[PDB]
């Protein structure tokens, strides 16, 4: 659609993942959907077109006041989302346009209120790291975005690779595992008979922006260890030469395997294909 | 949050240390990396909350009962290993391993494992072991031996297959808890 | 002495306006005073100077910091001085300080929850006007 650019059918299926998000809490991936919505709307006043005036409330709705709306309710997302970095960027626009155009002093008090309570949160308390794991589809009978395809998935907080890799399993039939954890199968390259590998990948450090020599403490060190991340990187062991027996390293050489996908975990999908 | 001791001995015929590795790294079987620095850790939930947990690699040269003993006070749980298609360390086990276990700590939970569950079922190995006169010795007098500790549990897997060895760390985990 | 540039015996005489205006309450033109100290410093952590490293308490005070206790002082004063919107201005590079050097967020928690206070109280409350008056000497 965004292809087709009929915006209004766009944002109804916005709205339908939306809905499925909060029935599985993805809180992080509904408000960035939710977002996608509101990234269409301008602070201008007028509501310039009444396709985003949707079935949820249907009046006059002043173009800036619907993106207030929403960004309310991004800021609430995130904030349950147990990440605010997001919310304290979406904050500091939110308190602009309100000081800008409608100087709404009393909503200034309460957004800088939340701002300074999510602080106190990044630099308090700690939060999970998510583990990432790749899924290579490989066979004829997968789908036709599935068949041959290659994608990493933003698992839970503290998965183990066989635990997420039996939970796809049931997500499937003809549930076989590969064990040429690395290398692909050219006959599986055609084969039907739906072929599958999944492993454990290295969130590669993002660039923490303007903080590149920064003493910053650590919570933005492990905040961005885990999010905002598209390179992935997987280990490979190798015997390379001569194997003598008490020396394990004369031989390691690691043909590190890395990966670009699309977009930014986290995102409108708890995965994506390699890019 | 909570961290969790974990000492785990056997001997080094063994290569335990390939075990607790491949779990930490959550690897593939077969493509753990074996890094040069021992006493391992990890943080995981098997129930409930999240805890940190360390595995204390102890080497098990015998010489070492005057180091490693050291490492022994307030740890939550020990794990007793061995190779299930070694008789000798059957043999070591239930005569030093065992023994001095249960001096040094008469007081705590404690988990017999078995390794290379494979290897005990694989033809070649057991032939081995005949024409070398060695026993492949099977699951019952394992079971046998942690009845005799009365440990609170015993498993055995295989490296190469990981077979219940995350099932392994979760009873391990849980004896704790 | 501005003319002078010798700006230590400067600042010992701005202090002396600064208690002069606190013994009259001039907390509008007292954190005016003490801003134009304060103006003087720079964001750098390093003490340049131990020139403005005064009498009131004398030892490291990395010279961000020294500005950072200025700052506290005026926006108390303009706090208490009834006018909130220069309390407002500086707040702001406070918390810019803040976040991008000291990362001190229970600090920009305090400093955000006056910020607030003030643009209520600005939004709120009602100040008089002052009369202004020439004097022609002759």
């Amino acid at each position: 659609y965004k292809e087709k650019k009929r915006e209004d059918i766009y944002i109804r299926y916005l709205y339908k993942l939306r809905d499925l998000h909060r029935d599985c809490e993805n809180y992080t991936e509904a408000a960035y959907t939710l977002l996608l919505h509101a990234e269409l709307l301008q602070w201008s006043d007028k509501p310039c077109v009444p396709h985003l005036l949707q079935r949820d409330s249907y009046y006059v709705y002043t173009q800036q006041e619907l993106k207030e709306k929403l960004y309310q309710e991004i800021i609430s997302y995130f904030d349950k989302g147990k990440m605010w970095e997001k919310a304290i960027k979406l904050s500091k626009e939110l308190a602009e346009t309100y000081e800008s155009k409608v100087f709404d002093y009393e909503g200034l008090g309460n957004l800088l209120k939340k701002r300074a309570s999510f602080y106190e949160n990044i630099i308090k308390a700690m939060r999970p790291q998510p583990e990432y794991f790749a899924v290579g589809y490989y066979g004829q009978g997968f789908p036709s975005f599935l068949r041959n395809k290659i994608f990493i998935y933003r698992g839970k907080e503290y998965e183990r690779r066989e635990d997420f890799s039996l939970r796809l399993l049931t997500q499937f039939p003809n549930a076989e595992k590969m064990t040429s954890t690395t290398p692909p199968g050219e006959d599986i390259k055609s084969s039907p008979k739906q072929y599958m590998q999944c492993f454990t990948v290295k969130p590669v450090m993002s660039l923490p922006p303007s903080y590149k020599d920064k003493p910053v403490p650590e919570q933005i060190l492990n905040y961005y260890r885990a999010n905002e991340v598209q390179q992935f990187r997987y280990s490979r062991p190798f015997r390379k030469g001569e194997k003598d027996p008490d020396n394990e390293f004369a031989t390691m050489w690691i043909e590190r395997t890395t990966y670009t996908t699309a977009y930014t975990f986290p995102g409108i999908l708890k995965w994506f294909e390699v890019k | 949050m909570q961290a969790i001791k974990c000492v785990v001995v056997g001997d080094g015929a063994v290569a335990k240390t390939c075990l607790l590795i491949s779990y930490t790294t959550n690897a593939f079987p077969g493509e753990y990396i074996p890094t040069v620095f021992d006493n391992y850790s990890a943080n995981v939930m098997v129930d409930g909350k999240p805890v940190n947990l360390g595995l204390w690699d102890t080497a098990g040269q015998e010489d070492y009962d005057r180091l490693r003993p050291l490492s022994y006070p307030q740890t939550d749980v020990f794990l007793i290993c061995f190779s299930l298609v070694s008789p000798a360390s059957f043999e070591n086990v239930r005569a030093k391993w065992y023994p001095e276990v249960r001096h040094h700590c008469p007081n705590t939970p404690i988990i017999l494992v078995g390794t290379k569950l494979d290897l005990r079922d694989d033809k070649d190995t057991i032939e081995k072991l005949k024409e070398k006169k060695l026993t492949p010795i099977t699951y019952p007098q394992g079971l046998a031996m942690a009845k005799e500790i009365g440990a609170v549990k015993y498993l055995e897997c295989s490296a190469l297959t990981q077979r219940g060895l995350k099932t392994v760390f979760d009873e391990a985990i849980r004896a704790v808890l």
